């Protein structure tokens, strides 16, 4: 779980104007037909937005549309954007339960 | 622990002052993700933006000025972060703070006039007096 477009120098910071995401692929995950992680985004404050229903992908954009013209306006009211950020995602079983945590930014 | 950082807002060191172009010296930015520099000039009735691509040089050279009116000057770096529509609202840029300077005054040419002593022999040479009410170095 790691943010590929972290800036040379910090790795907590990220250059480009979206955040794009990537992960490895679950093991373990041919057994079971079908596995669906569900990705956690907070804030500053932990506020949940942008809970994705993700399936058989092992990458995540969050266009800066997706950041600023959904949710900054729902949450603080007004079009400002919001620069800090967490991200929080755990495997979800299609018939059975989820993974053992989630996993760490 | 990811995040995300506006360019801090930098401080204008100096500005030095021409009748048709202005001169300003500024910091440096820090932060990577910066991408560019902009301004916002105040004609005193009109706010004017005014950005310049490309952050090599720690100088400016702001054009296109109204001759004998007072501006003030505030700008920031702005990063990939931070749109077009998000520039023009100004929220997140973290600009600097204004700064208020006199914008010099062409010349102009007050009279025109010619005079020359009389001369017993030869001629009287010719010499021409005008009265300037310019500002301009030379």
């Amino acid at each position: 779980f790691r943010v590929v477009n972290t800036a040379s120098g910090d790795v907590t910071e990220f250059v480009g104007p979206d955040v794009k995401l990537a992960w490895d692929k679950i093991p373990e995950e041919e057994i079971i037909p079908e596995i669906y992680y569900t990705l956690e985004i907070y804030d500053s404050q932990d506020r949940m937005l942008r809970s994705v229903r993700i399936e058989d992908v092992y990458t995540y954009d969050y266009l800066l549309t997706y950041n600023k013209a959904d949710f900054a306006l729902l949450n603080s009211g007004a079009l400002g954007i919001n620069r800090k950020l967490r991200f929080r995602i755990r495997a979800e079983g299609e018939n059975g339960e989820q993974s053992v945590g989630w996993a760490t930014i | 622990m990811i995040s995300n950082n506006a360019p801090a807002k930098m401080v204008l060191n100096s500005v030095l002052t021409g009748y048709t172009l202005a001169y300003i010296q500024h910091s440096i930015y820090s932060d990577y993700d910066v991408i560019g520099r902009s301004f916002w000039l105040k004609e005193g009735s009109n706010v004017t933006r005014r950005d310049f691509t490309g952050i090599d040089t720690f100088s400016v050279t702001i054009n296109n000025l109204k001759p004998t009116t007072t501006y003030e000057v505030q700008g920031a770096f702005y990063d990939s972060i931070i749109d077009s529509e998000l520039l023009n609202a100004q929220i997140g840029i973290n600009l600097s703070d204004k700064q208020t300077f006199k914008m010099k005054s062409a010349p102009r040419i007050t009279g025109a006039r010619c005079e020359s002593e009389p001369v017993d022999v030869g001629v009287g040479a010719p010499i021409v007096y005008i009265d300037t009410t310019g500002e301009a170095d030379y």
